[PDB]
RNA sequence: CGAUGUCGGCUCGUCGCAUCCUGGGGCUGAAGAAGGUCCCAAGGGUUGGGCUGUUCGCCCAUUAAAGCGGCACGCGAGCUGGGUUCAGAACGUCGUGAGACAGUUCGGUCUCUAUCCGCCACGGGCGCAGGAGGCUUGAGGGGGGCUCUUCCUAGUACGAGAGGACCGGAAGGGACGCACCUCUGGUUUCCCAGCUGUCCCUCCAGGGGCAUAAGCUGGGUAGCCAUGUGCGGAAGGGAUAACCGCUGAAAGCAUCUAAGCGGGAAGCCCGCCCCAAGAUGAGGCCUCCCACGGCAGCCGGUAAGGACCCGGGAAGACCACCCGGUGGAUGGGCCGGGGGUGUAAGCGCCGCGAGGCGUUGAGCCGACCGGUCCCAAUCGUCCGAGGUCU
RNA sequence: GAAUGCCGGCAUGAGUAACGAUAAAGAGGGUGAGAAUCCCUCUCGCCGUAAGCCCAAGGGUUCCUACGCAAUGGUCGUCAG
RNA sequence: CGUGAGGGAAAGGUGAAAAGAACCCCGGGAGGGGAGUGAAAUAGAGCCUGAAACCGUGGGCUUACAAGCAGUCACGGCCCC
């Protein structure tokens, strides 16, 4: 039984996990745009936004809690001065995953897209 | 023998002669009069309800003339109550009053592929001296040679639950007309949201 | 365990009877409204990069 | 439908709204309406609410106390008709919103780890002055 | 919540200190025992020359107990030890003083001359 | 004997009745209560411990009772391995010896993968003469079936006294079973906080990794749960067993019987709960669609409908089932509430300092109850009747 | 036609068990007919009285570079002992 | 294979002649389709002949209420000549 139990395991044990999440969000905060597993995506929807969230309310606290998870001053600056003005207005959304057409040759695994939103 | 078809909306205890009373609240007029079950016609007497208003888009064709046969608005599901024939076109909680014992029918919880220890409540096996892997294993199934087979209804791991369950004899506690809320003293199959039927209890 | 092993070999029969359930089905595939190739619903066409009527991709 | 709402509806007629607010650590002295032959009375109950349970109409106290060398513990319904009254005899002070680690402590500790919340003291005293 | 091995004090000044609970005298097959119930023990301390001595196998009703027992009122109360007392077949109390507090359960269940020997019912 | 694994135990049942208990009887050297003995009855029940490998048995404490037997001394492709049942060792005894002993003693490898039948669960197919969406009847199955205490009757009948009922009527238990999570109590792998060592970011402050597959500790929502909660055994109707009668010959009497008619069990049939039309004997009701083209057959195009795909789900191994798909609140987000945690960071003040006080029940914050189209269920595709004959 | 015969071929079990330490992965960028698996960057984890370094046995070209991927590699392979 | 003494295999055939298939087409390659050689190309080198087990594609008959050492006797249906 799973009665009313939120959230993927993905075979990776609790810090792995966690680390996971971490390091994709790293990586879209980046590029803008990443590809992944489908179940990987629709799992980074929820942990992304909420760091673009805090960057929303801007203030230190938001900062410091945000960098537990990205750790990288740099890129936490870029989610503060850059991504974060262009979602004032937005409230919620602030990613979207679109599944793409061809699963990946060595092991047949369904990829999807999870960007920022404009 | 009155019956409601309902919805589990959850679990309290209410104060009532400096006693904690548990009830189950349950969520079950109005139901509207669909069709009538005759003997001319069907050979049995029976109520035919309906519960909770659809979405008339969502009533393919042959549903949508099935309610307007009996001017009706369409509704998301149809259940029977046997041998019942209320005066008029709407059954709502008011046909209960507190005091009456009520038998409830939902839906049970389900567990899924159930093992044996979950099931059936059986003992399993030891956990340690020596026990090889066997821990919630059933145990011997049978005999030998004779009659070298299985009984049929032999009790085995299988799936457990998710399964009409009738529990008996339950207190009306109060009934709030205002809300189409019956409050029942004790447990009731199913989970939060499922659908129930309450009927007049079959205990003298 | 005392190592269970098969009592008979399976027939040609009965072995291709449990392979009944083994065909495929073809994969299901829509046109995309855009470019007109056949494509698996539900995903960004991989043809033109249009997906709910914009372009998403480079292609 | 909201079943949240409904059961919250179900509650209204029974909740409660008489009772003074306390905290894990506050000594309490709970008034409680007992039965026995051929009487019912009101036993005075008195100790360190060592536990809020929070459920809304069914949030439970659990209160702690010695009588007569033993130690003894009391969950109530905090809406409970047989709670006359509640009595705030001292607000303690907590770092803890579970104080089970006091049944293994003597008197001496429980005094040196749950001393008078000043502030809520103060706080009490202040509005306790009415026109 | 008392079952067979289980160890109780002695709430009363009859000698036993100690008593190691046999039986729940509870129908023919009870699982445990709770305040008002009766057990059979036998006695593994006791203060030297009372009434009850090490080896004697007793009767007692369980006065207190670390299980917390629930109440119809919807509260429900809960002990520092498990507790009994020595009782002769009529239920009547064997000592003469009965020391800390007992559940109200006993007086339901007849146990009256414990109760009022009782400094506390709680 | 090209192997049918051997005791006991655990687990899991199932059957017999020569019945241990509960139910119904007759006889009693049956006053009552309690017994004895035989008959009927297998529905249910038939406890926990000390000893011993033990079966059995004895004992302790209870019990309504602690029944006897079958199923390869039921069950080792289910477990155990104490015993027995190899190789070591020793004792007693026997043998000059090597060695020997259902004599004792200590120790001593029990094999991941189930083909077929069988069993538990779940589908796929085709059928049920048109094709569909629903709701149902219940042939036939299964499940359940226990029992104790106290009180009232009444300290009455009965008995010198001790004692002590029938019938009928209340209440409260034990074990068992189904369901449940309001309370009680668990868990709650990252929901909160505290702590050590270390390495790192960034020096401070503040944080991050690792110390488990949570580093450790204190707490803990939803869920899943029992120790917690509700409910179940019935009631009732029918037919019977032993047993008791009514009326009544054969056989002027007599006789429960030969004709006929009563009474009468926890047992039997129904009644309760669950499954069920593959019940091919394929049932019934309500509604929807239709006489489409080309050549009981065939080729397509549509209908009513369905499936595919997708967001999901206290549903679930896959499958199935249930909801939802922009005509939308289905999941994700965000907002409010609940809930946990227990007063964040930063700044100010006190203190030499560790810290403390204030801002502040702060801050963080899974699942729970809702709101909100911000994000994602885009766009679509394929099936699918034209109704055999008397 | 049988010798649990001999040699060889090919079935069944079966798309089943398994794919060899539970130290762990994610993304971006490049190469290419083809990429979870090769190269490069960033992130994350593991060893650190070693899971790092040197020497002796033993092995005998496995070393370096270029060019390849039929087989070998428990998958893949553009990579490689 | 075994430390060693020692053990100890499997594996023959295009065609008369290489005339061993230029060139083109799909393909990364393998492989194939044409063209071409040959009396012959299911003689194309994984090559004479090419049985059987085993695997597959097409067609006829037949099969989802049925009890089987699978055959046999009878009758009927359908297909074929
Ligand atoms: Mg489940
Ligand atoms: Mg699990
Ligand atoms: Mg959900
Ligand atoms: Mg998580
Ligand atoms: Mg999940
Ligand atoms: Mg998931
Ligand atoms: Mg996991
Ligand atoms: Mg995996
Ligand atoms: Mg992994
Ligand atoms: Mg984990
Ligand atoms: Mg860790
Ligand atoms: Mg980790
Ligand atoms: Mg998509
Ligand atoms: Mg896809
Ligand atoms: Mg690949
Ligand atoms: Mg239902
Ligand atoms: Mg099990
Ligand atoms: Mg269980
Ligand atoms: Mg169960
Ligand atoms: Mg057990
Ligand atoms: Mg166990
Ligand atoms: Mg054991
Ligand atoms: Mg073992
Ligand atoms: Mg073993
Ligand atoms: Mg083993
Ligand atoms: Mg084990
Ligand atoms: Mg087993
Ligand atoms: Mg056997
Ligand atoms: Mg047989
Ligand atoms: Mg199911
Ligand atoms: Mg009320
Ligand atoms: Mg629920
Ligand atoms: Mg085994
Ligand atoms: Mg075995
Ligand atoms: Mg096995
Ligand atoms: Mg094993
Ligand atoms: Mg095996
Ligand atoms: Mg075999
Ligand atoms: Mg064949
Ligand atoms: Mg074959
Ligand atoms: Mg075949
Ligand atoms: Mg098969
Ligand atoms: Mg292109
Ligand atoms: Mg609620
Ligand atoms: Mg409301
Ligand atoms: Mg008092
Ligand atoms: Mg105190
Ligand atoms: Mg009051
Ligand atoms: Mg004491
Ligand atoms: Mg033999
Ligand atoms: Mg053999
Ligand atoms: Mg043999
Ligand atoms: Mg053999
Ligand atoms: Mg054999
Ligand atoms: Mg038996
Ligand atoms: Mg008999
Ligand atoms: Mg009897
Ligand atoms: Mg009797
Ligand atoms: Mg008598
Ligand atoms: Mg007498
Ligand atoms: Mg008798
Ligand atoms: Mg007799
Ligand atoms: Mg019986
Ligand atoms: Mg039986
Ligand atoms: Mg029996
Ligand atoms: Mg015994
Ligand atoms: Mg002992
Ligand atoms: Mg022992
Ligand atoms: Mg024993
Ligand atoms: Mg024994
Ligand atoms: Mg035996
Ligand atoms: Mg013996
Ligand atoms: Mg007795
Ligand atoms: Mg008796
Ligand atoms: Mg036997
Ligand atoms: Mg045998
Ligand atoms: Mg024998
Ligand atoms: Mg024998
Ligand atoms: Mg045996
Ligand atoms: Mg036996
Ligand atoms: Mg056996
Ligand atoms: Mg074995
Ligand atoms: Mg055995
Ligand atoms: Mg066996
Ligand atoms: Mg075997
Ligand atoms: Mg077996
Ligand atoms: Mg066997
Ligand atoms: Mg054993
Ligand atoms: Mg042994
Ligand atoms: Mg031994
Ligand atoms: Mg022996
Ligand atoms: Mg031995
Ligand atoms: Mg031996
Ligand atoms: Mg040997
Ligand atoms: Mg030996
Ligand atoms: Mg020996
Ligand atoms: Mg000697
Ligand atoms: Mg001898
Ligand atoms: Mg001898
Ligand atoms: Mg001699
Ligand atoms: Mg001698
Ligand atoms: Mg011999
Ligand atoms: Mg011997
Ligand atoms: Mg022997
Ligand atoms: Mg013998
Ligand atoms: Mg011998
Ligand atoms: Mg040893
Ligand atoms: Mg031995
Ligand atoms: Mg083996
Ligand atoms: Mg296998
Ligand atoms: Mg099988
Ligand atoms: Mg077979
Ligand atoms: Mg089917
Ligand atoms: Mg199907
Ligand atoms: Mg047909
Ligand atoms: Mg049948
Ligand atoms: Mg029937
Ligand atoms: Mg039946
Ligand atoms: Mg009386
Ligand atoms: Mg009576
Ligand atoms: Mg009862
Ligand atoms: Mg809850
Ligand atoms: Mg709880
Ligand atoms: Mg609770
Ligand atoms: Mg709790
Ligand atoms: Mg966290
Ligand atoms: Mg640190
Ligand atoms: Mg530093
Ligand atoms: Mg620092
Ligand atoms: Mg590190
Ligand atoms: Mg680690
Ligand atoms: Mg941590
Ligand atoms: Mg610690
Ligand atoms: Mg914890
Ligand atoms: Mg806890
Ligand atoms: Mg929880
Ligand atoms: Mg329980
Ligand atoms: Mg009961
Ligand atoms: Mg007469
Ligand atoms: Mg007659
Ligand atoms: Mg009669
Ligand atoms: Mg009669
Ligand atoms: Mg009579
Ligand atoms: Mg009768
Ligand atoms: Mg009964
Ligand atoms: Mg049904
Ligand atoms: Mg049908
Ligand atoms: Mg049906
Ligand atoms: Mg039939
Ligand atoms: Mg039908
Ligand atoms: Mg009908
Ligand atoms: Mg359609
Ligand atoms: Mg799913
Ligand atoms: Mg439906
Ligand atoms: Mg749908
Ligand atoms: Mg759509
Ligand atoms: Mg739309
Ligand atoms: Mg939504
Ligand atoms: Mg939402
Ligand atoms: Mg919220
Ligand atoms: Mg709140
Ligand atoms: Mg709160
Ligand atoms: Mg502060
Ligand atoms: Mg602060
Ligand atoms: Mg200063
Ligand atoms: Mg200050
Ligand atoms: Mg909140
Ligand atoms: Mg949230
Ligand atoms: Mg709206
Ligand atoms: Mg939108
Ligand atoms: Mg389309
Ligand atoms: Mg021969
Ligand atoms: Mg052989
Ligand atoms: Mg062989
Ligand atoms: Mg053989
Ligand atoms: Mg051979
Ligand atoms: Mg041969
Ligand atoms: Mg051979
Ligand atoms: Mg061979
Ligand atoms: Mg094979
Ligand atoms: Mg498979
Ligand atoms: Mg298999
Ligand atoms: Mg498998
Ligand atoms: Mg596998
Ligand atoms: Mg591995
Ligand atoms: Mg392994
Ligand atoms: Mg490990
Ligand atoms: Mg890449
Ligand atoms: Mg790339
Ligand atoms: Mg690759
Ligand atoms: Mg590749
Ligand atoms: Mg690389
Ligand atoms: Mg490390
Ligand atoms: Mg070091
Ligand atoms: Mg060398
Ligand atoms: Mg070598
Ligand atoms: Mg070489
Ligand atoms: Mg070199
Ligand atoms: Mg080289
Ligand atoms: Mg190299
Ligand atoms: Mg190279
Ligand atoms: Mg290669
Ligand atoms: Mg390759
Ligand atoms: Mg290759
Ligand atoms: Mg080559
Ligand atoms: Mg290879
Ligand atoms: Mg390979
Ligand atoms: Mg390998
Ligand atoms: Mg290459
Ligand atoms: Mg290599
Ligand atoms: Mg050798
Ligand atoms: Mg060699
Ligand atoms: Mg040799
Ligand atoms: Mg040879
Ligand atoms: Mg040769
Ligand atoms: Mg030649
Ligand atoms: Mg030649
Ligand atoms: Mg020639
Ligand atoms: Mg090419
Ligand atoms: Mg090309
Ligand atoms: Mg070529
Ligand atoms: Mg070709
Ligand atoms: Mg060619
Ligand atoms: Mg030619
Ligand atoms: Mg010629
Ligand atoms: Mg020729
Ligand atoms: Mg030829
Ligand atoms: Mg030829
Ligand atoms: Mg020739
Ligand atoms: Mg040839
Ligand atoms: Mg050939
Ligand atoms: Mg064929
Ligand atoms: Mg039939
Ligand atoms: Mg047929
Ligand atoms: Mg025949
Ligand atoms: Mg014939
Ligand atoms: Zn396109």
């Amino acid at each position: 039984m799973r009665h009313l139990k939120s959230g993927r395991k993905l075979n990776r044990h609790s810090s792995h996990r966690l680390a996971l999440y971490r390091n994709q969000a790293k990586s879209l905060l980046t590029h803008g745009r990443i590809t992944t597993t489908v179940p990987k995506a629709k799992e980074l929807r929820g942990f992304v936004d909420h760091l673009i969230h805090l960057a929303k309310r801007g203030d230190l606290h938001a900062r410091r809690l945000v960098l537990r998870d990205l750790q990288d001053v740099k890129l936490v600056r870029k989610l503060f001065d850059e991504i974060a003005p262009r979602y004032r207005d937005r409230q919620g959304g602030y990613t979207r995953v679109l599944k793409l057409a061809e699963r990946r040759r060595g092991d047949g695994a369904p990829l999807a897209l999870v960007e920022l939103v404009e | 023998m009155k019956g409601i078809l309902g919805v589990k909306v959850g679990m309290t205890r209410i104060f009532r002669d400096d006693r904690a009373v548990p009830v189950t609240v349950i969520l079950a007029g109005p139901c509207p009069v669909v069709q009538r079950r005759t003997p001319e016609k069907d050979g049995y007497t029976a109520v035919q309800l309906g519960f909770l208003p659809q979405n008339p888009k969502r009533v393919n064709r042959p549903l949508k003339g099935h309610f307007a046969k009996a001017g009706v608005e369409p509704v998301r599901i149809l259940r029977e109550i046997r041998d019942f024939n209320p005066e008029g076109d709407t059954v709502t909680v008011e046909i209960f009053k507190p005091g009456e014992r009520v038998d409830v029918t939902g839906t049970s919880k389900g567990r899924g592929f159930a093992g044996v220890m979950k099931r059936w409540n059986f003992a399993g096996g030891p956990d340690s001296h020596g026990a090889h892997k066997i821990h919630r294993h059933p145990g011997s199934i049978g005999n030998r040679k004779t009659p070298g087979r299985v009984y049929k209804g032999k009790k085995m791991a299988g799936h457990y639950g998710a399964e009409r369950v009738t529990v008996m004899n339950l207190e009306v506690v109060d009934v709030i007309p205002e809300e189409n809320l019956l409050l029942v003293k004790g447990a009731v199959p199913g989970p939060n949201g499922g659908l129930v039927i309450v009927r007049e209890t079959k205990k003298a | 365990a005392k190592h269970p092993v098969p009592k008979k070999k399976t027939s040609k029969a009965r072995r291709d009877a449990r392979r009944s359930h083994h065909a495929l089905t073809p994969p299901t595939l829509v046109p995309c409204p855009e470019c007109k190739a056949m494509k698996p619903p539900h995903t960004v066409c991989p043809e033109c990069g249009y997906y709910a009527g914009r372009k998403v991709l480079e292609v | 439908m909201n079943r949240g709402a409904l059961i919250k509806l179900v509650e209204s007629r029974y909740v409660r709204t008489d009772l003074p607010e306390f905290r894990p650590g506050d000594t309490v002295r709970v008034s409680y309406k007992v039965k026995e032959g051929n009487r019912t009375r009101i036993q005075d109950f008195e100790g360190i609410v060592i536990r809020i349970r929070r459920n809304g109409f069914n949030t439970t106290f659990t209160v702690r106390k010695v009588s007569y060398g033993v130690g003894v513990e009391r969950i109530f319904p905090l809406h409970s008709p047989l709670i006359q009254k509640i009595d705030i005899v001292q607000r303690g002070r907590a770092r803890r919103a579970k104080l089970y680690f006091i049944r293994n402590l003597s008197d001496r500790e429980i005094r040196r780890k749950l001393r008078a919340d000043r502030k809520r003291i103060d706080q009490d005293r202040a509005a306790e002055r009415a026109a | 919540m008392i079952q067979p091995q289980t160890y109780l004090e002695v709430a009363d000044n009859t000698g036993a200190r100690k008593i190691m609970c046999i039986r729940v005298l509870k129908g023919s097959n009870a699982k445990y025992a709770t305040v008002g119930d009766v057990i059979v023990a036998s006695v593994k301390e006791a203060i030297p020359r009372g009434a009850v001595k090490e080896g004697d196998v007793v009767k007692a009703v369980v006065v207190r107990t670390k299980k917390e027992i629930k109440r119809p009122d919807g509260s429900a109360i809960r002990f520092d030890d498990n507790a009994a007392v020595i009782i002769n077949n009529q239920l009547e109390p064997r000592g003469t003083r009965v020391f800390g507090p007992v559940a109200r359960e006993l007086r339901e269940k007849g146990f009256m001359k414990i109760v009022s020997l009782a400094p506390e019912v709680l």
